[PDB]
């Protein structure tokens, strides 16, 4: 690694200036959103497995490619699903 | 040393998951928490091992259950709404008509 | 009450096969409901007025 | 000392998540343990793993989580139990599984007491550095497929029983349609 | 199709089924040209059908389920074992599709997510059964979890429904993380995840020592969560709760799909790689909790559903008698045990689904029931004495073969426990036909006529159980070949 | 206030981690002498073994 | 990726080839895998149009079940094909044509 | 040491480059509408954002008193802290990183993930349900346009083989990856503008209108830190989209009459050019409704961007064309 | 006046043939 | 030909989608195996 202690460095020194900014003038139900919740875990998900496949593509011959694209197709008739049974809609 | 304060770290989640399950009588969304602290520590465990043993299986199985306990909470937080619509309430004294 | 009674009758007594073979599909499609379903789709699945007996003779 | 440090703010998380008398306080210490333990991640090594657990974990389960917690709007003394009683069973329990860690820890993995200069560094791995990310990718997508497929199956069941749990179609409520006559052609007309 | 994938025909055209099938569904249930259809049944009998293909295709490619034995054997391994614990399973499966058809019209449980879901669990299932990995295990496992989860809180607005679906929801996921600490441990401490490594790793050595206690606590962890799966006493609490408050259809498939396959992958996992006296010795206590309370807490029932959910938990303590044994008439004995409690379960669930048209809740319904329904009470009243272990019928067999297992094992201890508890736990099948028989009630509760789907399958099943005595040498022949073929 | 209660917590976990350390430390230290123990009983259970033969 | 073909159970009868392709096994097809075919394709449309009717989808009930059963059927025709050219099965026909 | 010194030159210049682009956001939608926008508080309104801090600064603070002070208070300080610590990996040029985290483009991703916990707690620390309600409403379209933008990461991931925005814009050297991927690059600014609830899908900004907002209970500096994550999250997602298809710091053509230009003005430039678009397409266009603008994030952008993803992966694997 | 007019009746009918024959084939080839 | 016209007209985007998600698919289905028995 090595390169995340700048990374912390400037969360500690953005904590500051956002406390030194606040301190300043002191000187002087519903079911679509679980819905979308639950549609977006699945798609992150999606793109947290898409993440390794698209930078290993060189690597992953058409086996993996296709193995990739079977995964969407399962997925992707989940998507057909949500879409026919009204969950996208608002 | 490392991975003796990784294991102990992993195993004191595990506990505290199970601490978490047994003071939360009448509280059950905390139980599903402590559920999943256990999920963590498990996933937690797995990524420690990997590193150590110099093996894959250990990160394969971990993003495995990460996908398994992500899909696992969806379902989960379905029943909870479901439950809680059906009788209007969270409490447990609600949620014991089978016996 | 007799005489509406023998109004009903008479309007379910004169059919003929095509009537008799639609009222009872009707019927039988009609006989039990799902809401969960229903809710789930956004339909109400209403009673057909085929099958609506007159105020007449309901008490 | 750093990993110290990240544990602790990690138990005491956990802890505030046992024993927090608000959910939402609970969902916020649940992210707190989160990031503590991503913290972790990166001192290990597994940086594709870390930023994975704070996407998914923080991201979609968490705001999951704080969603349903905020939409129930749960009261006080509607979830309220004294913590007192239970402290006895909960010693003992956690003091068996505590006496089993050690067990487990006195004979398999034993610690190292004090080494940098001993270091004997190949050299030979290091001129192409395979990333942890690439790596399980590699693996995964070529000879580990199957169980890449079957979370495929796992997420599909998981869609399919959340719309067939909480859908709820709206049985008489209009909704506008764009594709009318007048947005599409609209030919003008006049009184005349 | 590439020649490999003749390994998985049967689980790729399952899969494939599937989708279509709920392709098909949605496309023709959200479709306004027609009124809404409820395509419940449509989509039930399409995946009775595919079920019954998928059956042929892995009964008649018996050989070429072998193929691509390197290939696979990363994800999972084939042989004559999960062949005949597959071709059992796919019946089960067939069987309570099919009973379960009048349900649905009467009911008006017009979801057929709950067909996809039926045959999504069953390729679960599959992929269980043909698993050889701590990997597919669990992912198989899960996949199932989460079915049963949507299955058991099917029903939205029932109350009943929304309990058991939340506590089978808790108490999974409660095992479920303690079977992943155990494969993590197992993992940490073995430096392996397929089944062949934790042999080659653990024979030569027992697990009670001061070596491998990490290893020790995995396989304990993983013996935990795979007897919450079989609902044994240690674990038992869920299976009467959700049994009674999931709906009939559902609560019969739990019943009897599920434990063939966990009972496969336990025998795969421990029989074959963590063999050793402790495991056996844990299933030992658990077959006694399991059998002393199953019988105990059954005595005291007076619900229908909870009486079967207990008599279910017994005979698994009977499969766990003959687990805990772990010799080649231990495992044979455990599959016609398996076999024999599948057989009656279905026999017992399809009575249940018959007379739930009526609503039948508790066991003084049925009364009276030797005079509305005569052949109906012979036919529970046998059931019940399948289920008692009386000897012309088919239980006796799985149980005297159990007991002497048992005698041959050693277990004089667990035989005895385990026939005092036949004793005892007969009182409760013999008031169940006391009260078809013996009773003259007040009133008594008319049980409208049985589809031809269930009639058809009762017959067929007490046939077989009647009959069953007459002509035992296949299933007893097949059951020692699956044993002889679990490790050579 | 609760950001002091949540410092002073951290604290004493920070505390109970080096409690940790040192126990760790401790076991590391007397294993030896374990070893011994656990020799002298295996000796134990051969000779009382070779004795019953 | 490295596939292996090997099987573990030894082929009980002469193997005309151990991998044979997708077009080689198709053109195989003698008129017993035709007549599993049809069967299995009859069996699925009379299935479907027999199911379809009370929900009232006839022309889409036999679609479906067309597609299920001409998978299905080509699914079982390939297995038959394919066990019986890898000697898996009682290929005396194609084993006399190949000799 | 030199990192905080390094930290603190990316924070404060990026703080006043956020007050400079309200106020150039004002002058060009007043160009845009005929008028001229500030031009009394110094010459041509530089010194506004200057005289509108000192302001903000000098007013006295007020406590609601909702019994989750510490909650009300933190939310924008936590979005401040997700802005500021997602530039800290933006390039500038060669070697102008602090964290050259071989992850950068993952990173950014989660840290637009954690984004919308400051939005959320927000609404619900309030005391009026309203804010709780817009709250919401925006977490929902941020959850969906976020995964369409991750989505599009994906489409670059598949064009470059690194993960890293330097290795990308190394990358970019050739063709710039907007000459092939401009209605990706379309896409993804459309959800980067619907990503910080800007121009189009404006629901907290439609305060007059009955969405109302997340922002109506916090004081003067609550609402100023939370604009300055909001402005903050304009620019980066303006520089992302210029390291992702517009090829960063490079030039065009690659003549060595520009060559003479650092590179990093390279950089400004584009970003300047996509501020400008973001202002151009907040002026020039009405808003969307939520549920319009929730269906046509899941229904339309989700869509086509899986189907760019399938197409640049099939393109790639079946020619040689893959890194 | 003798001809049947229902399309799918008719397709399910000629399915049902076909199936008989394609099972007595099977039969007889088996 | 004219149900597939009218469904191009009412969803043009999902069409859209398809066909590029076809043509992405169809590269290397056929296209590939195309040139590599080429080479
Ligand atoms: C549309 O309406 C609205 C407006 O109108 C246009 C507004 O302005 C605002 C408020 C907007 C602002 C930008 C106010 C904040 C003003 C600032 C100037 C931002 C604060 C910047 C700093 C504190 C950085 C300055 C630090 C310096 C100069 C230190 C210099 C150090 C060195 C030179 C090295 C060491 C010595 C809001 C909310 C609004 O809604
Ligand atoms: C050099 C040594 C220096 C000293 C080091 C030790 C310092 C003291 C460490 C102990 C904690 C002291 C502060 C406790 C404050 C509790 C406040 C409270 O009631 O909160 C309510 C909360 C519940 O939330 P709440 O919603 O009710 O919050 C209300 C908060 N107040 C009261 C402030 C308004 O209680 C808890 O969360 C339970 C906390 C239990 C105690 C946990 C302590 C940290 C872990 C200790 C591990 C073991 C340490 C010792 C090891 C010894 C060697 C093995
Ligand atoms: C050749 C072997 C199979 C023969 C199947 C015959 C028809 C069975 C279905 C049927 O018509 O049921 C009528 C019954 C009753 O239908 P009904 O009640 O509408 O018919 C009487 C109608 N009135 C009152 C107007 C005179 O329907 C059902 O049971 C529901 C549909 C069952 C569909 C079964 C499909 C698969 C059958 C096996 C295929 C192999
Ligand atoms: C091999 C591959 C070959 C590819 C050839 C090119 C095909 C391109 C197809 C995809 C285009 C993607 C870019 C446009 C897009 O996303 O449109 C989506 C949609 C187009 O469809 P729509 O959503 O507007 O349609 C109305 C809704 N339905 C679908 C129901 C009819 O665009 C928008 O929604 C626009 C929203 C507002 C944008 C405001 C900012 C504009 C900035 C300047 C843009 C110039
Ligand atoms: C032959 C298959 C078939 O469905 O034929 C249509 C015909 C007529 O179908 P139908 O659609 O006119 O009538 C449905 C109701 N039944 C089938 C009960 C009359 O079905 C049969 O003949 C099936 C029963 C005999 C099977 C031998």
């Amino acid at each position: 690694m090595l390169e995340f202690a700048p990374i912390c460095i400037y969360l500690v020194i953005s904590l500051l200036v956002s406390l030194i900014l606040l301190g300043l003038p002191f000187l002087f139900f519903d079911i679509r959103f679980y819905l979308v919740s639950i549609l977006f875990i699945i798609f992150d998900l999606e793109v947290t497995f898409f993440f390794p496949w698209a930078v290993s593509l060189n690597k992953i011959d058409l086996f993996g490619f296709w193995s990739m694209m079977a995964f969407l197709l399962i997925l992707t008739i989940g998507f057909l699903y949500e879409w026919k049974r009204g969950a996208l809609d608002w | 040393m490392d991975l003796i304060k990784y294991f102990t770290f992993s195993m004191i989640i595990f506990i505290l998951g199970i601490w978490g399950i047994l003071l939360n009588r009448r509280n059950i969304l905390i139980m599903l928490m402590s559920i999943e602290l256990m999920l963590l520590a498990v996933n937690s465990n797995f990524l420690v091992f990997s590193v150590s043993l110099d093996d894959m299986m250990g990160q394969l199985f971990a993003l495995l259950v990460l996908t398994v306990a992500a899909a696992e909470s969806a379902i989960g937080l379905a029943i909870f709404v479901i439950t809680f619509r059906v009788r209007g309430t969270i409490a447990v004294e609600f949620i014991n008509s089978i016996q | 009450n007799y005489t509406n009674l023998a109004q009903v009758h008479a309007a379910e007594n004169s059919k003929s096969y095509d009537e008799i073979e639609f009222e009872k599909v009707l019927r039988k499609k009609y006989a039990r409901k799902d809401e969960e379903y229903d809710s789930m789709l956004g339909v109400v699945r209403e009673i057909p007025p085929e099958l609506i007996l007159p105020d007449n003779v309901l008490p | 000392m750093i990993l110290s440090v990240l544990f602790s703010l990690a138990l005491v998380s956990g802890l505030m998540v046992v024993r927090a008398k608000n959910p939402v306080h609970s969902v916020l210490f649940f992210i707190l343990v989160f990031c503590d333990t991503s913290g972790l991640l990166l001192l290990l090594g597994l940086d594709f793993f870390a930023m994975i657990f704070l996407v998914v974990y923080i991201g979609a389960i968490a705001v999951l989580f704080l969603f349903v917690v905020m939409m129930f709007h749960i009261q006080i003394a509607e979830i309220h139990e004294e913590v007192l009683r239970y402290l006895p069973v909960s010693g003992i329990i956690g003091l068996i599984l505590w006496w089993e860690m050690f067990f487990i820890l006195d004979n398999e993995t034993i610690p190292l007491l004090p080494t940098t200069s001993l270091i004997y560094t190949v050299y030979a791995g290091k001129v192409r550095s395979w990333t942890n990310l690439e790596t399980l990718g590699n693996l995964l997508y070529t000879y580990y497929f199957v169980w890449f497929l079957v979370p495929s199956l796992i997420l599909l069941v998981a869609m399919i029983g959340a719309i067939v749990l909480t859908m709820h179609r709206t049985t008489k409520v209009k909704r506008q349609d764009v594709f009318r006559r007048n947005a599409i052609d609209f030919r003008r007309t006049i009184m005349r | 199709m590439f020649n490999l994938f003749l390994a998985v025909y049967p689980e790729i055209f399952i899969i494939n089924a599937t989708f279509i099938l709920l392709i098909h569904g949605v496309v023709f249930s959200t479709s306004k040209k027609y009124d809404y259809p409820p395509l419940v049944s449509n989509v039930g009998w399409l995946g009775l059908l595919s079920v019954l293909i998928t059956l042929l295709l892995l009964a008649a490619g018996a050989p070429l389920l072998t193929i691509a034995h390197l290939f696979r054997n990363n994800f999972f391994r084939r042989d004559n074992f999960t062949y005949f614990c597959q071709i059992l399973l796919l019946l089960s499966t067939a069987g309570t599709i099919s009973m379960c058809f009048d349900f649905f019209e009467q009911e008006r449980f017009d979801a057929f997510e709950f067909i996809v879901l039926i045959l999504l669990s069953t390729c679960s299932m599959l992929f269980m059964i043909s698993a050889y990995d701590l990997i597919a295990m669990y992912l198989a496992i899960e996949l199932q979890s989460l079915c049963f989860y949507v299955m058991a809180a099917s029903k939205r607005k029932s109350e009943f429904s929304t309990e058991a679906g939340l506590k089978y929801l808790i108490l999974g996921a409660f095992s479920s993380g303690i079977l992943l600490f155990g494969c993590s441990m197992i993992y940490g401490s073995t430096g392996a995840t397929h089944f062949d490594q934790l042999a080659k790793i653990l024979t030569g050595y027992e697990l009670a020592g001061a070596r491998s206690s990490g290893i020790f606590m995995g396989i304990l962890f993983i013996a935990v969560g795979s007897l919450f799966k079989i609902t044994a006493v240690p674990f038992h609490m869920w299976a009467p709760d959700i049994y009674e408050g999931s709906p009939t259809p559902v609560t019969a498939f739990l019943s009897i799909a599920p434990k063939i396959s966990i009972f496969a992958n336990i025998l795969r996992v421990f029989i074959y790689g963590s063999y050793g006296a402790t495991l056996q010795q844990i299933f030992c206590f658990c077959s006694i909790a399991s059998m002393i309370l199953g019988a105990l807490a059954a005595m005291a029932q007076t619900k229908v559903k909870r009486l079967l959910a207990y008599s279910s938990i017994g005979h698994v303590g009977y499969i766990c008698i003959g687990f805990s044994c772990g010799t080649i008439e231990g495992i044979q004995s455990l599959l016609i045990g398996i076999f024999i409690y599948a057989l009656m379960t279905i026999d017992a669930f399809a009575i249940v689904l018959a007379l739930r048209q009526t609503r039948v809740k508790y066991i003084a319904d049925l009364g009276a029931l030797a005079k509305t329904n005569p052949i109906l009470a012979i036919t529970f009243s046998i059931t019940m004495f399948s289920y008692v272990g009386i000897p012309p019928l088919a239980g006796f067999c799985s149980k005297f073969y159990l007991f002497f297992a048992a005698l041959g094992c050693g277990a004089y201890f667990l035989a005895s426990v385990g026939v005092v508890t036949s004793v005892i736990g007969c009182f409760y099948y013999i008031r169940l036909v006391k009260r078809m028989f013996f009773d003259t009630p007040r009133t008594w509760i008319l049980y409208e006529p049985m589809d031809r789907d269930k009639s058809l399958l009762l017959a067929m099943t007490s046939s077989f159980i009647t009959l069953f005595f007459l002509y035992p040498s296949p299933l007893f022949s097949v059951t020692h070949q699956m044993a002889l073929s679990l490790y050579l | 206030v609760r950001v002091a209660s949540y410092f002073a917590m951290t604290l004493g976990a920070f505390v109970f981690w080096q409690s940790m350390d040192k126990v760790h430390v401790w076991i590391a230290l007397h294993q030896d002498e374990k070893q011994e123990r656990l020799e002298k009983e295996a000796e134990i259970r051969r000779v009382r073994e070779e004795l019953l033969k | 990726m490295n596939t292996d073909i090997t099987a573990s159970t030894k082929p009980e009868y002469p193997v005309v080839d151990r991998n044979p392709p997708f077009t080689k096994v198709v053109g195989n097809f003698s008129t017993l895998d035709y007549l599993r075919f049809v069967t299995i394709t009859g069996v699925s449309v009379t299935v479907g149009y027999l199911s379809g009717i009370k929900p009232g989808i006839r022309g889409p009930s036999m679609v479906t079940g067309g597609l299920i059963g001409v998978m299905g059927g080509f699914m079982y025709a390939y297995q038959n094909s394919a066990g019986r050219l890898m000697g898996f099965f009682p290929n005396d026909d194609e084993v006399a044509r190949h000799n | 040491i030199a990192v905080p010194a390094e930290i603190l030159g990316i924070i404060l210049p990026l703080l006043l480059g956020v007050a400079f682009l309200v106020l150039a956001e004002r002058k060009v939608m007043a160009f845009v509408q005929r008028r001229k926008g500030p031009d009394v508080v110094g010459s041509f309104g530089l010194l506004q954002p200057l005289a509108d801090g000192l302001k903000l600064i000098l007013k006295e603070p007020i406590s609601p008193s909702s019994a989750n002070f510490f909650l009300f208070r933190m939310a924008p300080v936590a979005t401040f802290m997700l802005s500021l610590v997602a530039w800290a990996v933006v390039p500038f040029d060669y070697g102008m990183v602090l964290s050259d985290s071989n992850i950068g483009l993952l990173y950014l991703f989660a840290i637009s993930s954690l984004g919308v916990y400051g939005i959320i707690t927000a609404g619900w620390s309030s005391n009026s349900k309203y804010a709780f309600l817009g709250a919401l409403r925006s977490a929902a379209q941020m959850v969906s346009y976020e995964v369409s933008i991750g989505l599009i990461l994906i489409t670059v991931l598949i064009c470059v083989g690194s993960c890293n925005l330097s290795e990308i814009v190394m990358a970019q050297k050739q063709i710039w990856f907007g000459i092939p991927l401009f209605p990706v690059l379309v896409m993804f600014f459309i959800s980067c503008l619907a990503e910080t609830n800007r121009a189009p899908f404006d629901l907290p900004e439609a305060e007059a209108e009955s969405v109302a907002g997340y922002n109506v209970e916090y004081s003067s500096m609550g609402f100023a830190l939370f604009f300055l994550g909001e402005y903050a999250n304009m620019i980066l997602m303006s520089g992302l989209c210029t390291s992702l298809s517009l090829g960063g710091w490079l030039p065009i053509l690659d003549l060595p009459i520009f060559k003479r230009i650092p590179g990093s003005i390279w950089f400004s430039i584009k970003v300047i050019l996509f501020l400008f678009l973001y202002i151009w397409v907040r002026a020039a266009f009405p808003r969307y409704r939520y549920d319009q603008l929730m269906g046509l994030g899941w229904k339309v952008f989700l869509p086509l961007s899986l189907a760019w993803v399938v197409a640049v992966s099939g393109v790639s694997v079946t020619f040689p064309w893959l890194p | 006046e003798r001809v049947s007019t229902d399309k799918h009746r008719n397709y399910a009918v000629v399915a049902g043939t076909i199936t008989i024959l394609g099972a007595l084939g099977w039969y007889l080839k088996g | 030909m004219e149900k597939l016209k009218m469904f191009v007209v009412q969803e043009p985007v999902v069409a859209a989608s398809c066909l590029i998600a076809g043509f992405g698919l169809f590269l290397p289905a056929v296209v590939r195996p195309i040139l590599d028995s080429y080479q």
